[PDB]
């Protein structure tokens, strides 16, 4: 019997305190369940409106039409600044998008991308950096740094692989 | 207008106050840039690690940029603070995502005892109504250090101290001004340098000039 | 709130005191995106544009920005007699252009008195003995100290900063390191000084074992 899917909007796995996230079931009421206790709720979108620390988890759906959905595991950081992507594993050729997310969306200047210690993408004002086909020379570790008005700001360093 | 909230600034004893007993060093942790929707903030502080309560936090004040500046201070033990221990001021605020950590401890590396050496004025100043003093002050590490001078043991006011000025072997030098009418100097009035240091035995030493 | 950023710097001091070097003002532009690369350099000198500048090519930084430099070369006199110098940049990532402004320091000048003071007594039990250079009353701060002997320049010197003194000049001290055996064998040791204060910019003194 089909499995339910978990997808959310918008698509970020890793969110700061205060992000939003909707938790969308895709099967057939439902419902849902975080670390494995049922919650609740139950209607078909299950809403965060601002993101703490305990929102952190596994997350599952579930319909009377369906199985046990798969679990999706969201995270939830602190900080001023958050390196977010859809995955962070590639093949090769394959597009690499990296967001800058600052906390509450506070505005962000003078942002670069830095791969392994070194600065890789400078923009004026806080911006996505896009690879449009992955090399191998891409794999390391990375983080976004910036200015919150006056104060320089930095993100933890996430670790992107590129196979193969 | 303050998108990044609040800053922190944590500044360590002077060094005069770590090096006599008969003073208080204290280390100074000043949060600015607090705005008036939330002027709320709280201090933890440690030392090594481990939490203490005997801080004292001066309530906030406005400043000319219509913001608030708050400070706390904490008092610490001069060997405490000669031995190494660091000195962590935490700053929370709604503000912030987070609260701001600070850290400070007595600059590291291997103490380096200072020369003194006092210095006559030159010959060709003695044409002139007020004569200089010359404290040379070499040979020091860390650059933490505090200069005085006397006259007959009396502590002389009109000095002004280079700041430390990194030497080619690692140390540290400085020298030390004293300004003196020329009638004292030719009357045979004894100058002196004081010197405190840490890497002194007793933090202290003395110099002594004379026509020369 | 974002875009590049503009600082301009002053000559030398030895440069606008000696004749036969050339002083310069250089404005340096940072954080220019590839985006957005060009650079206009506009050069004003008490308000009256000039055209003399020489810009040089944009150069990619370690972050990843460009920076680029233009260089101005100024009369000795001109900078001395306080002209002022303003720097215009101009680039599609500003709203409007940035204006920088350079000038000597104000403020009566006041003639450096210079005193070479010999070694300590104590000092002379070490391997090693510092020659002291003290110039003092001096106003601007702007300032060169040099040593030599035998006419060769002397490479072991180090030099204080400028310290405001409490009749408002400056002072500071510059400290020569010689062997013992150089100073105990009689060489002549020399303090050079260059200031605006000064007759031809320029004095000198020595410091011999008497
Ligand atoms: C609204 O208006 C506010 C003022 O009302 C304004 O606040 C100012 O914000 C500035 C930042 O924007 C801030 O600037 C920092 O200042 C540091 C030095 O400040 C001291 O010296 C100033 C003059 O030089 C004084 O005006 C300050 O008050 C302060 O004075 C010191 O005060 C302490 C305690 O009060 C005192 O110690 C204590 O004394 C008592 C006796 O009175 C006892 O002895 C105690 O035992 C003793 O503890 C000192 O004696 C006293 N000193 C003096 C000289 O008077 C400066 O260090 C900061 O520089 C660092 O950070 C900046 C980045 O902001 C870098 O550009 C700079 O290079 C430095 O960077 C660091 O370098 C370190 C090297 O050691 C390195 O470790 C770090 O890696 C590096 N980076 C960092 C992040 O550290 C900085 O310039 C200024 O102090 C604030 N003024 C006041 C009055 O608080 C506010 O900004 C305005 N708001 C807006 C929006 O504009
Ligand atoms: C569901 O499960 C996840 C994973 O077990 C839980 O995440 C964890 O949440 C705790 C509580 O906030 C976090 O611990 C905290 O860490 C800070 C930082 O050291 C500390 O100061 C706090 O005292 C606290 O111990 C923990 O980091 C976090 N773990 C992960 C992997 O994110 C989540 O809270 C659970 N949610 C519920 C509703 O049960
Ligand atoms: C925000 O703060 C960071 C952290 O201090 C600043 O990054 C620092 O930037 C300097 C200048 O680009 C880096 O120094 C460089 O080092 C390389 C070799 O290591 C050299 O080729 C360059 O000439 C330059 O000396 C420094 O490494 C870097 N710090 C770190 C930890 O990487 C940054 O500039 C600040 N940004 C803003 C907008 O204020």
């Amino acid at each position: 019997l089909p499995k339910a899917v978990v997808f959310l909007e918008p698509q970020w796995y890793s969110v700061l305190e205060k992000d939003s996230v909707t938790l969308k079931c895709q099967g057939a009421s439902t419902q849902w369940f975080h670390n494995e206790s049922l919650i609740s709720s139950q209607a078909s979108s299950y809403f965060i409106d601002a993101a703490t620390v305990q929102d952190s988890g596994e997350y599952r759906c579930q319909t009377q039409l369906s199985t046990l959905s798969d679990p999706v595991q969201l995270e939830v950081h602190i900080g001023w600044l958050l390196l977010q992507a859809p995955r962070w594993v590639f093949k090769e050729e394959d597009p690499i998008h990296l967001r800058c997310h600052s906390w509450k969306n506070t505005a962000l200047h003078k942002v670069t991308y830095l791969q392994n210690g070194k600065d890789r993408k400078y923009f004026h004002h806080n911006s996505d950096f896009h690879i449009p086909k992955a090399t191998l020379k891409d794999s390391g570790s990375y983080f976004c740094r910036g200015l919150v008005g006056s104060k320089n700001v930095s993100s933890e360093t996430v670790q992107i692989t590129i196979t193969q | 207008e303050l998108l990044g909230g609040p800053s922190v600034f944590l500044f360590p004893p002077k060094p005069k106050d770590t090096l006599m007993i008969s003073r208080t060093p204290e280390v100074t942790c000043v949060v600015v840039d607090v705005s008036h929707e939330d002027p709320e903030v709280k201090f933890n502080w440690y030392v090594d690690g481990v939490e203490v309560h005997n801080a004292k936090t001066k309530p906030r004040e406005e400043q000319y940029n219509s913001t608030y500046r708050v400070v706390s201070v904490l008092t610490v033990l001069h060997q405490d603070w000669l031995n190494g221990k660091e000195y962590k001021c935490k700053v929370s605020n709604k503000a912030l995502p987070a609260p701001i950590e600070k850290t400070i401890s007595k600059a590291k590396g291997q103490p380096r005892e200072p020369q003194v050496y006092t210095l006559p004025p030159s010959r060709d100043e003695l044409t002139k109504n007020q004569v200089s003093l010359t404290c040379l002050v070499k040979g020091f590490y860390p650059s933490d250090i505090a200069v005085e001078w006397e006259s007959n043991g009396q502590p002389e006011n009109n000095y002004k101290t280079t700041p430390p000025v990194l030497d080619s072997d690692g140390s540290f030098f400085l020298y030390s001004k004293l300004t003196v009418d020329k009638s004292r100097w030719q009357q045979g009035n004894v100058f002196s340098c004081s010197v405190m240091h840490e890497a002194l035995h007793n933090h202290y030493t003395q110099k002594s000039l004379s026509l020369s």
